[PDB]
């Protein structure tokens, strides 16, 4: 970090650079999913696929 | 009662086809249904059940002793909601048809 109390610092507000952050995010239920729960062939070898 | 040469040879022929069960078995034990319909006593060597309770339907019911019906049977085609495409329908017909055959005309 730099001493704030120095010279050279620009005050250029532009349309191009419109403030933004991440205020909130999408958390719709629908949107939560993707997707498949992970499972196993009973627990024995490659036979129990059923 | 005592099975005919005919019927055994039929039954065998049928058997020696395709398609596989669900409840397999290890060769170290006999595995007699985990759903306790089976009257499984305590046998010498068989433990009990298949070791692995999976999932499949079952039920109890006796067989209706119906004689060989020397008459052709009618069918009411009650419908179920699984609706095949015309081409496939047709196709499968083509696949299973006993037709062509020489039609007894009868009378006008």
């Amino acid at each position: 970090t730099y001493n704030i109390t120095g010279d050279g610092n620009s005050f250029t507000p532009t349309s191009d650079m419109t403030s933004t952050a991440a205020p909130a995010i999408d958390l719709k239920p629908g949107v939560l999913n993707p997707t498949g729960k992970l499972w196993r062939p009973v627990g024995t070898s490659v036979a129990t696929i059923d | 009662a005592i099975p005919t040469m005919s019927d055994v040879r039929s039954f065998v022929a049928r058997l020696m086809a395709e398609g596989d069960p669900q409840q397999w078995f290890p060769y170290r034990v006999d595995q007699i249904l985990y759903w306790p319909e089976s009257p499984f006593v305590p046998p010498i060597g068989p433990f009990y059940a298949p070791f692995r309770p999976v999932n499949f339907p079952f039920t109890t019911g006796s067989y209706t002793v119906v004689p060989d019906a020397s008459r052709p049977l009618r069918l009411l085609p009650q419908y179920r909601n699984a609706t095949i495409t015309v081409q496939q329908a047709d196709d499968a017909y083509e696949d299973t048809a006993l037709s062509p055959l020489i039609t007894t005309h009868g009378f006008c």
